[PDB]
Formats: C-alpha cells, structure tokens, sequence
C-alpha cells in the first residue's frame, strides 16, 4: 500500500470536495496483473486505514466510494467492486471478506444569497465473522 | 540495458 | 567543519535537524529562508549565507535544502562534498528523496546523521558498507569499516563472475552564433558494474597515450587523457608512476574513473538553424541536422531542443524525417528523430505566428541542445585493452563492456 | 479615494487585485509583493492600519485571507474598514457562509460584486440589498 | 495525551515503550517542546535493543542543554555502555558522551573516555579520538588536566590510518583551539608516516591529514619536493575536496621549491589539468573553486594563462557561477585572447540577466584597462552596445567609456562624434555625470557642446551632487576652451551654483571658479586646463601580505570571502 | 477547451511555482492557439482563464484584442467577461485601450441598463484622460437620466472624468443642479461625492454649492432622525457612509465661511451628542465629526467638546481609536493648539506603544507639538526617544528633530548642542539632504564656531564612518580652521589642537574606504582652504594634493590637479580666492 500514500490526502480531498448528500469507455493498465481485493491485503488495507488516518468517522457516501475504488484500480490494480456494503435496511455491513469497517448511519459560497449518509466503524471480526453473510445467507451459499 | 556487451581480454601480455 | 546540518523544504520548515557541536543555535534555521528570500530576489544568491556569524552552507535538492551551518572558518569543500554524499547515500537508500522519504523514515535517517559525521568530521560515508550495520529492517561494525580498504567487504560471493563496464562518452559543445566551436571538450567516464567473488584486485589498461609512450607505441591509436579523476580504490601512487590502473573494486555499480580531454575534430552532428522572426507577425526555423559521424553508427532517439518565443503560436512544421513536438511549457520545440545514422542530413522547417501586440519584456537567447546517443562508438577513440582479474582463490571472470556516446553540454548559441 | 484593493491568502496568495490607480505591472508586482510582506510581518494588535508611503493603508484580517486598501490621506479610516466589512457583508450576502475556496473559484463574480459596490475607488450603493439585487438580475439576465 | 504517552513510557512491555520513544522523537521531528518529558524517557534507556538506544541518545543530546540538572541521570548509563563487548554500542555512547554539553557531566566521563582511548577495535578508537576534541570543545583545560593530548598523539603513532586521520582531525582541531601553546607539529618522519598513511585511509581521512600539512612548512627543497611527490598522485581522485586540500598545500609548499629545478615547472604543469577539471564539477563546488582560482592567479598567474574557453559561462549556469567566471577572464585577459573575450562579452551583453550584463560591461572595461591592445576594439564593442538602445546597457556603457577616456585619453576623439548624439535623456546619474565629463574633457571635437548642456542646464537645482558638480566642471572647461559662444553660459551656471544652490561643495567650487574667472581666466588655462597626470589604476590584486596567508586558506571561508580568517568569524 | 475552475483545480495542484509556470504555459498556448482560431465560443472562458493567469501574474498582453472583441460581442456574458479584463489588462499606458472608445459609446446607448452599467463601470474605473474627453457628453446625458441604477454610476463616472480631466467639470455644473432630493441614498451618496469632487477642484463652484448647505443640513438631520431603515443600517446606525460624506462636504464647505458654518452648526452639535459611540461605526461617524468641526470656523462650544471627544479617544484601548485619536490631533495642530498641549503626556505615552503606526503618529505629532515653551523638555524625551527609535524611525526622528529645532530654538548654542548630539547618535540614519541645511544654519550662526569646530573636532576623532557626520565636519575645518588651530604657526605648549593630526584626520578620510567621496570631495576642499586658513604647516598638504592627481574618482582626479597648479604656479593666487563664502537663507 505504498503508492496509496501519495493520494491519501489528494484523493480524499476530491472525496471531501465531492458532496456526500468527453469520456467514454474503460481503459485497462497494460501488462499490470489484476486481482480482487484479497483477504490479507484487505487486512493490509484496514490497518492501512487504521494507521494513516483521516477515514474513521468520516461521512461515507457512494460518490466518495466510486472516487476511491477506481483510484485503487488505476494505481494499485484491484477490481473496484470490493467496497460493496449491505443495502438500506440494517447496518451497512461489507460483503467483502476481510474488510473490517462497517457503515453505521450518523468552499461554502455555492450557497445562495437568501435561500428562497454513513460513517465507518472498525470491526475486526468482520474479517472472520462475516456479518453481511448473516444479513445475506442465500446469496453467499 | 537494451544495448549488449562485448568481452575484453583478461591479460593482454 | 560542520556544527549543525539541517534539511529544509521548499517552504523552509525543518524536515530534519541535527547538530554536531552545539555551536550553532537550532532556531537559526528560521532566518535562512527569508535571507534566502532576500538574496535571491536581489540576485545575491550564493550557496553560503550568513546571519551574523552563522554561515549557511546549503545545497538544494528537488524539495530539499541540505543546510549545513557553521560559525568559524570551516573547510568549505569539506561541507559540500559531504552534502552531495548525503544526497547520494539517501539516493542509495531511498530511491526517491523527498518529504515522504524523511518523515516516514526518521527511524533510520537520524541514525545516518549520527553515523556519517561526528562533530563536523565525516568518518564513514561509503553507503554500500554502511548497509551492513545500518539497516531499516544491530551487530558489530564490519572490519571493512575499520579497514583502509573501506569500499569492498570480504566474503562477497556470486555464482558467476561478471565485470560489466560502461565506457560512456559525453560530448560537450559550445558553438556560438558565429558558427565557430568555442568549447568542445569530451568528459568520458568509465562506470563499472562488478559482480565478483571474494576480494579481487583488478588491474586495468587502456590505449593510454602516455602508457604507450612509456611502452614505445606512441605512433598507433592512443587516446590522450588530459586529466582523469579516479575512484579512491585506484592506487594512484601506483598510477602516478607508470599509468597503472590498479584497484580493488567495490561490489556493484560504481564509477571508477572520470577522464576529460579536448578534441579539435568536428562535432558528430552539425546543426544549421535560421530564424525569420517577423516583428508582430511570425517566426520561421528552417533547421537542418547533418550527421558528421560514422555511417555505420546511428544517433539514437535524438531530441533537438530549439528555444522558441513564449507567445509563439500556430505551429507549423515541415520536417523531412522525424517528428516535432512543440513544448510551450519550455517555450521550445523538440524535433525528435529516433534513428539518425551518420552521414544523414535531415531538415525541419518550423513556422509559428507572433502576436500583433508586442510583449512587455525581453526573453534572452537560450542555445540549442540535442539529446543524441550513439552506441558502440568512442569518439575519443578510447579502447579497453584488458582487465586483469587477480583473485587469491583464482577465477576466470567475465569482463564485459559496451560503448555509448552521449552529449555532455551540447549547447549551440542561437541567433 | 481607494487606490487599490488586495485580497491575499494566509500564504499571501493574492486572490484579488483591483487597481483604481494606473501604475504599471512591474510596479504592480513590486508593490503588491511588498505590502503582502508588510501585513504578514505585522501583529494582531497593530491598529489595523499602516501609514504606508502617503497611503493610510487599511488592513483587516477576517479569515486566513487578508485584506488591503490604500485610502487617500484625507479620508475616514474606520469607515474604510467598514467599507471592507460592508463588502464582506455583500460577499456574505451573495454567497452566504462566505468562504475561501470559491474565492479561489468564483472570483470572477467577486470582481463583479466589487463592480456592483465600488467603481472608481468609491461607493456607488450604500445599501446592501439593492446592489446584490442588481447583480442577481444581471445573473438572471445571464 | 503526553501522560498516556508517559503511561506507555512507564510500561513494562517492550512494544509499548518502544513505540512511545518513537513518538517522542517524532514529536521532536515535528518540533514539539517535548523537553518536559526528559527524565521519563531516561527510565526506558538502558535497554537490550541497540536500535532503541539510539533514539534516547538522540533525545539526550538534544535536551542536554534544556535539562542540564536532569542530565546527571545518564552518567552511570554511559560508563555501563562503554564496557559492553559490542564495539558498536561503545562508540555510540562515546559520540553521545562528547556531544552532550553539560559541565556537570564532562568531568565524570573522562575515565571511560580514557578507557576507550586504549580500546582494541579501530571503530571506537577513531570515535574516541574525536570525543577528546568534543571534550576540548566543552572544557579545553580538563583535557590537559586529563593529559589526553599525548594519547591523541599516540594514535597518530597507531596503524590503520583511519584512526590516525581521526586523531589528526581532532589534533588540528585542538591545536587550533589551543593558543599554539605546545604546538602539535611533528618531525618530517611522522609526515613520512602520514604520507604513507595517505594512500590507505578514506577520502575523508585523506582530506584531514592534508590539513595538518597546512601548518607545516618544509625547510629544504628536496624535503619539500619529496613530500610533494607523494601529494602529487592525489590530483586524480574523484573527490575535489581531496584535490582542493592537495592543491592548497601544493600552493603552500611551492614557495620552498626552487624555480631553477624543473620540478617547479613539473608541479605547475601537473597542477593545471586538475584545476580545469574542477570546473567540470557541480556549480556550488565550482563556486568554491572560482573563489579559490581567483586566489591562485593573483598569486601564480602563470598556470592557467593558456585556458580561457573553459571560463566561458553557459546559459544554464547559476548567477553566482556566471559572475565569477567573468572575473577570471579579467584575471586572464591577455593579448592572445583579446578577440575571444570581447566577442564572448558581446554575447554576454545580449542577456537579460542585467547584473550579469552590468558585470559584463565592467568586464569589457576591465579588459580595456588591462590590455591597451584591444582598448580600441573594446570601445568599438561598447559603441555597438550603445547602439542597442537598451538603457542599462547604455547607462553602464557611458561610465566605462569615460574611464577608458580617463585611462587612454589620446586618440579616442573619433568616438565622441558618435557619443555627442547618444540620447542625452539618459537618466542614471552615474552615467549622466559620465556624459558631462566626456563632453567636458573633449569639448573641442564636440563642436555643439554648449547647446547640448542647455538641456542639462534646465533642471539643474535638483539633479544630484555629482551631476551638478560635473556641470560646474565641464562648463568652466568648455568656456575656457570656447569663451565666445559660452559667455552667458559660464555666468548663468555661476548664477545658479553660487547663489541659488545650498550644496556647499557646489558653493565651494562655484565661488572658486567664479573668483578664478574673475581674477584670471588666462591663468585658469594653467590652473584648471592643466595637463592631468596618468591616473594610478586600482590594482585589485590582493596584497601578498594577505594573499600568502590566504595561500594557507584554500577551500575555507577565508578564500571564499577573500578575507583574513578573523575578519568574518565571531 | 476546459473550464476556468478545472484549470484552477489543476493550478491548485501545482507545488513548485516553476512547475506551476509549466502548467501556465501549457494552457496559455491553447489560449493563444484558440486566439489564432478567432474563436467566439470559448473566448468567454479562454479570456477568463487568462485573467486568472493575469491575476497569477503572467504575461497576458496578447489576449487584450480578444477583450475588445468581447466588449464588441453581442452576448451579455461575453460582455460581462469583456468589460472586466478591460479594467484588468488595459490601463491608460496600455495604449491599445483606445479602441474601447467607440465600443463603450455604443454601449452607453445599449438598451440594457446592466450593459450600460458595465460601460459606466469600466470607464469609471480606468477611463483614460482622452477617453474621458471622448465620453464627457454621454456621461452627463446618462446623468440627466432618471435611472437611479445609472444615476449612481454616471455620477461617479463624472467624478472620474473630472478627476482625469480637471478642465471638464464646468459642463457638469449644470448637470448637478438640483438632484439633491434623491429618495435613493446611493445616487444621493454619489452626488455628495461628486459635490465633494466639484467643491474640491474649483473655488468658483463653492458659491453655487454653499447655497444648498442647509438643504443637506436637513437631509443629514433626516439621517440622524430616521434612526432605522432595514437597509443602510449597520449596528443600529442608519447609512453611515452617506453621513460622513455629507460631513466631509460640510468640512470643505464653511471652512472659511461662517454663515454656512452656522447653517451646519446645529447638526454638528446634534451628532456630537446624538451618536452611538459603542460600535466602530459611531466612532467613524464621530471622527469625521471632529474633523469637520476643526476645519470650519465653527462654534467654540463644538471645539471644546471636540477635544473632550478626543480625550476619550486618546484613552480607548482600541489601537484603531488610538490611531484615530493620534491622527485627529495630528490634523488640528494649529487649530485649537493649546487644548492639544494638555494631552502631551498621552503622546509621550504612545512613544512607548508597541505599534509602528502609533509610534509613527506620536513621533510626528510630537514634531508638531513643539512650541517655543516645550522646546527644552520635550527634546530631552525626543533625544531619548531618538535613542529608543526603531532604525526606521531613527531616520525619521533625526530629521524631525532638526525641523522643530530650526523653528523654536531658545538658544543658538543649545541649538548647536542638540544637533551635535543627534549627529553623533544618528550617523547613518540622518539624511544627507539636511547636511547643507545644517551647514547653512551654523554659518547662519555667526558667534560660536570656536565653540562649534572644537566639538566638531572632538567627535570626528571618535569615528569617521558616520558619513553625514563627517560631511558636516570637513566644511567647518576648511572654513573655520583659524578658530580650531589658533596662533599656532609653530610649536607651542600642547593644546588639543595640533594642526597636523588636524591634517591627518582629513587624510585618514581620504584613504579610508568608508568615505562617500563627497567626504573626499569636502576633504580636498578643506585641504586647499587650510593652505590659507592655516599658516602653520602648508606645502606638506601640497604633497597630499599632488599625489591625489592620479586618483581614480573622476572629479577627485579633476579636483586635485585643479588645486595643484595653484599650489605650484599661483601660490599667491591661492589665498586670493579663499575668502569665506557668503551666508544666504
């Protein structure tokens, strides 16, 4: 998770400048091997998010997720479907086996003149006790 | 290094 | 003679601080950058500043200001040679040396500051031997650290025995606006890549003029080295006698020697350029590039950097062979030719416009620098004759070399 | 007479110049560099005014961004700071939670807000409602 | 916060106290006042991890001055660790010992220092040699009270020249800090021992033992030659600081060698290809060289008189580089390269670096005074730059053309016919006053000198001191040359400078010229139209009284300041 | 072509300014190349991105013609971009800005008031003196309109053209007649600032305009009595911006009149009592109120009250108000002069304040506070304060010491004593321009030069490096050398004057590098006078003149040779012109 340090304030700024509330196609980086976000690398990443900081207790959203996931794919080579969580009813538990963060619910001049949402929670047993599997048993066999 | 090498002698007596 | 060597950034905050005498206060660093703002903006920039009696020896990295402070009449070249060495050793440790290299790796870097220098006296700066007891991953110091041979540890062992040499030419050129060659020296540099077993004493011989004059072969092909600067490991007292390049190499990649010589023969590629600068209107560069060098040889991936005006606009390029990219970011054109053999002569006709309003200020005249590279081609004609592998164990190594001729400072002063 | 207006960052990064006096660009780059250096080299209990070279130079920090004016040496000073604050109010009016990053971005209308407030170096609308009304109508004109 | 840190610092588990001390020197790395937690990290110092003890040694050295009384809680731990059989941990303590400056501590640590003076491993002994000078830095007289001077003199008598060179570098340090009471010089036989020790030690050690040679002077020619023949192979080494230390003593020792021997010419011919190669270095190191090279040609101009082309600046060169190359071209301005220099300097006035251009104008003018050969061609070069109609290029030129006319006043009246029309709205008063002299001194071949001064006689009361004084100078010189057309001109300038001017020297020379005109203007042809002698030029050669001292200071700030070493240190 | 904020976001990612310039010239070329395409589409944004680089400080001279195209556009946004950079890229000395003159004149006749508001904006901000001459009838025509959106703009634009063209206001005397009853305040504000401008330039306009003084006395009293409006109100204070401008107009009116000064007297007595001094606003109201009262021939009960207003303002801990109060008494120095002098210790207190401007106003007002009564005591504070100045104030104080001392010196000796004190303690801080003034007053002094030149000699043996000190001394040695070395043609009993170290100390200047060469200009002048002012040891000083004839300074090479022929050929004509210089004023 070395080249994930150089965009650790840079992409998070674009996440935080993204509101939590041309181009066509998909390029693939040549000759770089691709793999999903594996278990021990998610253990390597959940501790990378535990140690580098700036993520815990932040306002999670989907626009921030997609800014983040494609940046992992283009700079680290990982399939950007790993940051998937359980839907609306219930705690937004990760479907990813190894992601130890569950999602609980919680510039300035773009406002007009007179005027006429989630967050992380570290759960180290989400890597072993797949709580999203308890929320979705029939999908995981 | 795409260029290739050339072997020199050892002694040159 | 250092007292407190500091590392700043482009903002002037201390990346890392280390004193060696206590004779310079640690808060003196905060005056340096405003004095650096002072001396530069008045053009009185020097690598030494002074806030009263504290002398500010500094170099400048990409982000970094390796500021070594002192107060007395310190030995100056003692400081700066160490400064580029610390850059070098950090480059040996950290493949890029930036703010991320410092603030993430302060575990080892303070230990380096403890180790490289005591009191202002550098004592151990060979990074390859320094790797053996200063790791970022402690045992006793090696004997090579104690030893007068301080560049090569014993017991180094490989499966094969490969001696990879790189005789590299670097053609300097100064052609004025008159079209005469002002200064064309050649600084060649043989850099060795040693992969050998044990402790060998390598003895090298070239087509030296003086060594052929001592032999009596001063009528055949002999390069005349005006000055060489060698590695430490070359026993220069043995070389001073009879041109004897005898040394125990370190292990791995290192530059052994640095020869320099003048050459009164033509440049390998002559450039003729013109400028039809029409006032408020346009500019035209009908530039050709003839190759004076050998036809068997081919100048690889040449990159002719011709400085264009800043507000030059609407580029047009009638080349012959080779593409132009216009680089307004450097305010220039790179007429790039990949394969350009000797004897070849390729024209390029450039055409810009110019704003009908003039600019406010002048621009000055940068010369044209090209980025040629010719392999297997010694322009000075230097030839390695042999390489004597001398091991007490005794083996037959594999000595190997390739010849590459590039530019040094290939400046050609424009119109 | 306001001779010019400068808005420079906590790092001195100028987010606005408005020269109501005609002096050339080298002099613009000289003088602007000096006063930013003057104000950033000046403490927090230093009376919000500088007597800078026959210009009672008005500064008034509100955020990381700094503020600057050059009033004629016959005019009022606290009102000149209130001119800044009324303009601060109009920036607070047209934006609301008026803030640093769209000063960097939407500066083009902050000039236009200044154009609805100060032309020639003096005030044209002493109301704070009618001016931002007019710029909205020209924004409603687009 | 810090107490939770002190909770982990007063923990018993290693992984908690190890991460705690990393945060402390990371708080010190970010520059936090972590001095309040001083004796608490001292508790987690005596640890089995050698990797961890460096962090505390880092802290204790940094906060020794801050907590001088609390620093008594390490003395036992140092003498504990000067005895552990790892030589790495012993010398680590030793260099931590000498750099910690608390006078309450330094008296106690001399004995483990004396212990490590006679240690076995070369590693700690070259470390302990410097710690003596660290102690002599802190308390100089305690070292002689400990009598550590001779023990340092005996590690000179040791083998493995790294220990010897670290002994020498501390020796030349302490003897410098000494008043030279008991000067630490040795016989040539130790100099024979050091010169044999030269070919073995590191590139740094080779420097420091060339620096003991900066104090010694040989007493014979062969004695000087034989040691210099072993300094001679050092000029082919990659470290220029090795080379620069070698050249410094060779410039020092060549005052003893006989010029009658060919070894003197052999030494100088072996000296020039290194010195040119020093300009092939990095520009900061070249900026070291350019101040040193400046010192050389003032002493020995014979060496590099063949080399001018390497002193040609490039476009990408730094500004401090580009100014200093122009100086050596002045210091090498000879007849053999009058055309190479002036064409190059004409190419240097075509630059936007104004001060480089301003220096280059002076570089032409210093060339015009140094050689009278191209003193015609220097003027012709400058008038081209006058015809560039760039103000500072012109405004630097007019002062120079004056000084050439002050230097070579004879046959350059074919120049002022161009220079009578030179856009007299020149603004800079150094060249405005240059204009008035050139008009004034040459007010016979400028036939309309009266009417051009009328523009210079309009805003007279507020120009300058010099320009008003040059106008007082030139008109009286003009009226003495032509009293016909300038009759009202000489009276109105006395009407302004004597009456309506408060400038007292302008009042002084005003009423003097007014009375001299009133007494005898014909005698004023003898008084003020007097044949001025040849102007004694400013010889910018540094005095050999100072220069021979600065022969001993090459690669030190005294050369890079061209000052005596005391004139800038405090 | 990318947008503005996309560019800025790329610019905000730039670290090195040199790297940022790479990003500049990256986009700048595309801006140039688009300009070669004569684009009208992205010409909005390419200019907007360019003006950012202009605000970033980059050479954007090239796109100025496209701004003229954007002014001569038809879309409102392209005009909205076009009028902006016209105020940015162009000035009067831009010299290409004259093409706006037709374009503005068409757009002063545009249907939209906002387009005409843009035209009055650009001309009001940066309209050139000839552009002001070419648009003068149109501005007053748009000042004859009823559109208060334009009447607020054409008024200040008329100020600009009267500011730029001072000989143009006479066609605006009919324009301004009886629009003083504007219900809007902003138009009424701009009219006041115009009438501030109209009364400022010509005294001939004052007669027409002092008539309507009680008209606005009513309207200003309407502003006090209309204590609230939802607009114009800051902190419960209604339209303070207009109120000060009326007072400033009431300050420049009635300043030598009395009837209008009494026609404005009532509301002055009102608002000096009817102001809320709590917030910053009511202080700003009351500050101009003080300044209005001081400058007119006012009621004496106003001015006594006004110093009591200021005595409050001296004691407020707000350094703003301290800057306000120090500026106030700095204004009314002569007017009500002695009610200032009772606040003297407050001024000496602010010498010890920790603000530059406060110490600046206090030092200069102390320079103004010096009468012939406080001349002895306050200088001892000031000569102490000269020691306790900042080096920026050391140049400022030492001159301002010399200014008030030439006014009100009770002695000529003590006048010398303080100046000699300052010249010893200022040195490199005292200006060289006061040196002919000091030289003049000591030869305006006629009586103490034996007192002077000895004390001149007694300090120059201390140092020479104080250049304005030794500028003063060498003329005194040349002129009054007879009063230094007196009757000592040969050796006598040793008095401190010795006529050889007298000659050596000037010779010490001539070789010392710390000599401004007008030090050496005065010195050879003193050498040649002491060929006559001294009869003791001459023709050893001829040697010094003769060796200096090869000197490297041009005039000092002239000065020595022009002296030396008198020393070699006309020795009797040396003293024939060395009479003392006359004394002037």
């Amino acid at each position: 998770s070395k080249s994930s340090v150089i965009g650790w304030p840079a992409v998070r700024e674009r996440m935080r400048r993204a509101e939590p509330a041309e181009e066509v196609g998909f390029p693939v980086t040549p000759q770089v091997p691709l793999r999903p976000m594996t278990y021990k690398a998610a253990v390597d990443l959940s501790h990378f998010l535990k140690e580098k900081g700036g993520l815990e207790g932040l306002i999670h959203s989907q626009r921030r997720q997609d800014i983040l996931d494609l940046w992992i794919y283009h700079t680290q080579g990982y399939f950007p479907d790993w940051q998937n969580y359980t839907p609306g009813p219930g705690v937004r538990y990760p479907l990813t086996f190894g992601w130890c963060y569950k999602l609980v619910p919680v510039k300035g001049e773009n406002t007009s003149l007179l005027h006429p949402v989630l967050e992380w929670r570290f759960d180290s047993r989400l890597a072993f006790h797949h709580v999203a599997r308890e929320l979705h048993p029939e999908y995981f066999k | 290094t795409s260029y290739d090498y050339c072997r020199v002698p050892m002694e040159d007596g | 003679s250092a007292s407190a060597v500091y590392v700043l950034d482009l903002k002037g905050k201390v990346l890392i601080c280390r004193n060696y005498r206590g004779d310079v206060d640690m808060s003196e660093v905060e005056h340096f950058m405003p004095i650096l703002m002072e001396k530069e903006e008045e053009g009185m920039l020097s690598p030494i500043l002074a806030h009263g009696g504290v002398r500010f020896m500094w170099i400048k990295h990409n982000n970094l200001y390796l500021v070594a402070t002192s107060k007395k009449n310190a030995c100056v070249s003692l400081v700066f040679s160490f400064l580029y060495k610390v850059v070098q050793v950090f480059s040996e440790y950290f493949k890029e040396l930036e703010e991320e290299s410092i603030r993430d790796n302060f575990v080892i870097i303070y230990e380096l500051l403890d180790e490289l220098m005591d009191f202002g006296y550098p004592q151990t700066t060979d990074s390859k031997i320094l790797q053996e007891y200063i790791t970022q991953e402690a045992p006793r110091p090696p004997a090579t650290v104690t030893n007068a041979v301080s560049w090569r540890s014993e017991g180094i062992k490989y499966r094969k025995n490969e001696v990879f040499l790189d005789v590299i030419e670097a053609v300097n050129l100064l052609v004025s606006a008159n079209g005469n060659v002002l200064r064309s020296e050649i600084v060649g540099s043989i850099k060795m890549r040693v992969f050998l077993s044990g402790m060998p004493e390598l003895r090298l011989g070239l087509n030296d003029k003086v060594l052929f004059d001592n032999t009596g072969r001063g009528k055949s092909k002999s390069v005349e080295l005006e000055d060489v600067k060698f590695h430490q490991c070359v026993r220069l007292s043995r070389f001073e006698n009879d041109r004897t390049i005898s040394f125990i190499p370190p292990d791995g990649e290192f530059e052994l020697m640095s020869y320099r010589l003048n050459t009164h023969v033509k440049p390998l590629i002559w450039i003729e350029s013109v400028i039809e600068k029409h006032s408020h209107s346009r500019i035209e560069y009908m530039v050709k590039a003839k190759s004076q060098f050998k036809r068997r040889s081919t100048a690889n991936n040449v990159e002719i950097h011709i400085p264009v005006p800043n507000d030059a606009d609407s580029p047009k390029f009638k080349t012959t062979v080779g593409s132009v990219k216009w680089v307004p970011e450097n305010s220039e054109i790179v007429w790039s030719v990949k394969s350009f053999p000797g004897g070849k002569e390729y024209l390029m006709r450039a055409h810009f416009g110019l704003p009908s309003v003039e600019a406010e200020d002048k621009e000055g005249k940068p010369p044209i620098s090209v980025k040629f590279e010719i392999p297997y081609f010694t322009t000075s004609g230097i030839q390695v004759r042999y390489l004597k592998i001398i091991e007490k164990s005794g083996y037959q190594a594999l000595p190997w070399v390739r010849y590459i001729t590039q530019n040094g400072d290939y400046q050609l002063r424009t119109q | 007479m306001i001779h010019f207006i400068l808005l420079f960052s906590r790092q001195g990064k100028l987010r606005l110049q408005k020269w109501y006096i005609t002096l050339p660009d080298k002099e613009r780059k000289k003088i602007t560099r000096e006063i930013v250096q003057i104000i950033l080299s000046r403490g927090h209990r230093t009376s919000s005014f500088v007597d800078w070279k026959e210009l009672k130079l008005v500064y008034k920090r509100y955020a990381s961004l700094y503020f600057c004016c050059a009033i004629e040496n016959q005019d009022n000073e606290l009102l000149t700071l209130e001119i800044v604050h009324r303009y601060v109010e109009l920036l607070d009016k047209y934006f609301g939670n008026v803030c640093e990053l769209d000063i960097i971005f939407n500066f083009e209308k902050a000039y236009f807000i200044l154009d609805e407030f100060i032309i020639g170096g003096e005030i044209q609308e002493t109301s704070k409602k009618i001016a931002v009304k007019a710029i909205e109508d020209s924004d409603m004109l687009q | 916060e810090i107490f939770e840190l002190k909770a982990e610092l007063n923990s018993d588990k290693k992984e908690k106290k190890k991460e705690a001390v990393k945060k402390v020197i990371a708080s010190m790395t970010v520059g936090k006042d972590v001095s309040a937690l001083f004796p608490d990290v001292v508790n987690c110092m005596q640890t089995d991890n050698l990797e961890l003890k460096k962090l505390v040694y880092l802290y204790l050295m940094n906060y020794a001055k801050s907590q001088p009384d609390m620093a008594i809680m390490a003395v036992n731990t140092f003498v504990k660790d000067c005895e552990d059989p790892n030589p790495l941990i012993r010398a680590l303590a030793v260099r931590t010992m000498g750099c910690i400056r608390v006078d309450k501590i330094t008296e106690y640590l001399c004995e483990p220092l004396r212990k490590c003076l006679k240690d076995e491993d070369p590693y700690v002994r070259k470390t302990a040699a410097v710690c003596v000078a660290k102690l002599h830095d802190i308390n100089a007289q305690l070292v002689e009270d400990q009598g550590f001077l001779d023990t340092l003199k005996d590690l000179i008598s040791d083998s493995n020249p790294m220990v010897v060179a670290n002994a020498v570098a501390a020796l030349s340090e302490i003897a410098e800090s000494h008043p030279s009471s008991n000067l630490l010089d040795l016989n040539p036989q130790s100099i024979n021992k050091l010169l044999t020790a030269l070919n073995e030690c590191t590139e740094w050690g080779q420097i420091f033992i060339l620096d003991c040679l900066a104090n010694y002077m040989p007493k014979d020619d062969r004695e000087a030659q034989s040691i210099c023949e072993r300094v001679t192979p050092r000029l082919s080494h990659a470290n220029s600081a090795v080379v620069l230390s070698a050249v410094k003593v060779l410039m020092k020792f060549m005052e003893m060698l006989s010029k009658d021997l060919d070894y003197y010419g052999t030494l100088l011919k072996k000296l020039a290809p290194p010195l040119v190669t020093l300009l092939s270095a990095e520009p900061e190191l070249q900026y070291v060289a350019l101040r040193n090279i400046n010192l050389i040609v003032q002493k020995r101009p014979e060496i590099l008189k063949h080399e001018m082309k390497v002193f040609f600046v490039k476009y990408n060169d730094p500004i401090y580089v580009k100014l200093e190359k122009l100086d050596i071209m002045i210091r090498l301005a000879s007849q053999a390269n009058i055309a190479q220099v002036l064409a190059e300097l004409r190419e240097y006035a075509t630059e936007v670096d104004v001060d480089f251009v301003r220096k280059a104008v002076r570089a032409i003018g210093r060339c015009a005074i140094k050689v009278e050969q191209s003193a015609e061609r220097c003027v012709s070069t400058l008038l081209d730059l006058i015809q560039t109609k760039v103000n500072y290029v012109v405004q630097e030129a007019i002062v120079v053309i004056k000084d050439i006319f002050r230097k070579y006043p004879n046959k350059y009246e074919s120049v002022i016919a161009t220079l009578c029309e030179n856009l007299d709205s020149l603004d800079e008063p150094e060249a405005r006053a240059a204009m008035i002299w050139i008009v004034g001194e040459y007010a016979e071949r400028i036939d309309n000198a009266d009417e051009l001064l009328e523009s210079f006689l309009e805003g007279f009361h507020d120009k300058s001191t010099q320009v008003q004084l040059q106008l007082l100078t030139a008109i009286v010189k003009l009226f003495l040359k032509k009293p016909t057309e300038t009759q009202e001109l000489v009276q109105q300038v006395l009407s302004l400078a004597t009456q309506d001017s408060d400038n007292p020297d302008l009042r002084d020379r005003g009423y003097i010229y007014w009375r001299l005109l009133s007494t005898d203007p014909v005698a004023a042809k003898e008084v003020v139209l007097a044949e001025k002698p040849l102007i004694s030029e400013e010889t910018d050669l540094i005095e050999p009284t100072l220069l021979d001292e600065l022969i001993c200071y090459i690669g030190t700030l005294a050369s890079v300041y061209h000052k005596p070493p005391s004139a800038f240190v405090e | 072509p990318i947008r503005l904020r996309e560019l800025i976001r790329t610019i905000r990612t730039a670290r090195t300014q040199a790297e940022e310039r790479e990003m500049i010239q990256k986009e700048c070329a595309a801006i140039r190349s688009s300009f070669r395409e004569e684009d009208n589409t992205y010409r909005c944004r390419n200019v907007a991105k360019l003006l950012y680089m202009h605000m970033l400080g980059y050479p954007a001279h090239f796109g100025q013609l496209e701004c003229l195209k954007l002014i001569a556009s038809q879309k409102f946004t392209d005009k909205r971009i076009g009028y902006l950079g016209a105020m940015l890229l162009l000035d009067e000395r831009q010299d290409v800005h004259l093409l706006m003159t037709n374009c503005i004149k068409n757009d002063l006749n545009h249907s939209t008031q906002f387009v005409q508001g843009l035209a009055l904006c650009t001309l009001g901000c940066m309209g050139s003196s000839e552009m002001c001459r070419d648009l003068a009838g149109e501005v007053e025509k748009l000042l004859k309109t009823s559109n208060s959106y334009l009447r607020k703009k054409a008024a200040l634009c008329a100020v600009h053209v009267i500011r730029k063209v001072p000989e143009l206001m006479e066609m605006f005397l009919p324009a301004t007649k009886n629009l003083l009853n504007e219900k809007n305040h902003g138009v009424l504000h701009t009219s006041v600032v115009l009438l501030t401008e109209m009364c400022e330039r010509s005294p001939d306009m004052l007669a027409h305009f002092r008539k309507l003084v009680p008209q606005l006395v009513r309207i200003l009293k309407n502003l006090i009595m209309s204590g609230y409006s939802p607009e114009h109100d800051v902190s419960g204070i209604s339209d303070p911006f207009l109120q000060v401008r009326i007072l400033r107009l009431l300050r420049i009116l009635g300043r030598n009149d009395d009837d209008s000064s009494e026609a404005m007297n009532d509301i002055l007595a009102q608002v000096a009592t009817n102001t809320e001094t709590s917030k910053n606003v009511g202080n700003a109201i009351l500050y101009e109120t003080v300044l209005t009262i001081m400058d007119i021939k006012s009621e004496s009960g106003l001015r006594v009250l006004a110093i009591n207003i200021l005595g409050r303002f001296l004691l407020n801990n707000d350094k703003n108000i301290r800057y306000v109060a120090l500026t106030s008494l700095l204004k009314t120095v002569q007017t009500d002069h002695n009610a200032v002098q009772r606040h003297r210790s407050t001024i000496v207190d602010c010498l010890k304040d920790l603000d530059v401007s406060i110490k600046r106003r206090a030092m200069e007002l102390s320079f103004a506070l010096v009468n012939g009564n406080n001349i002895r005591g306050m200088m001892k504070e000031l000569l102490y304060f000269l020691d306790s100045c900042e080096p920026e104030f050391k140049a400022d104080c030492a001159s301002g010491i010399f200014l008030a001392a030439e006014k009100y010196a009770p002695s000529k000796r003590w006048h010398i004593d303080t100046i000699m004190r300052v010249l010893t303690t200022a040195g490199s801080y005292v200006r060289d321009d006061a040196v002919p003034n000091l030289i003049q007053l000591i030869t305006n002094s006629v009586e103490m030069h034996a007192y002077t030149v000895q004390r001149l000699y007694k300090a120059i043996l201390g140092d020479y490096s104080q250049q304005p000190l030794v500028q003063v001394a060498a003329w005194c040695i040349g002129e009054y050398g007879d009063l230094l070395v007196s009757g000592q043609c040969e050796e006598e009993e040793p008095i401190q004057v010795t006529e050889d170290e007298v000659l050596d100390i000037l010779e010490s200047v001539l070789i010392s590098n710390m000599s401004t060469s007008v030090t050496r200009g005065y010195a050879l002048t003193a050498i040649m006078k002491l060929s006559t002012r001294f009869t003791c040891t001459v023709n050893r000083i001829k040697k010094v003149v003769s060796i200096y004839g090869s000197s490297i300074d041009v005039e000092l090479q002239q000065r020595a040779v022009e002296y030396n022929a008198l020393f070699k050929k006309y020795d009797h004509m040396r003293s024939a012109l060395l009479e003392r210089m006359p004394v002037m004023e």
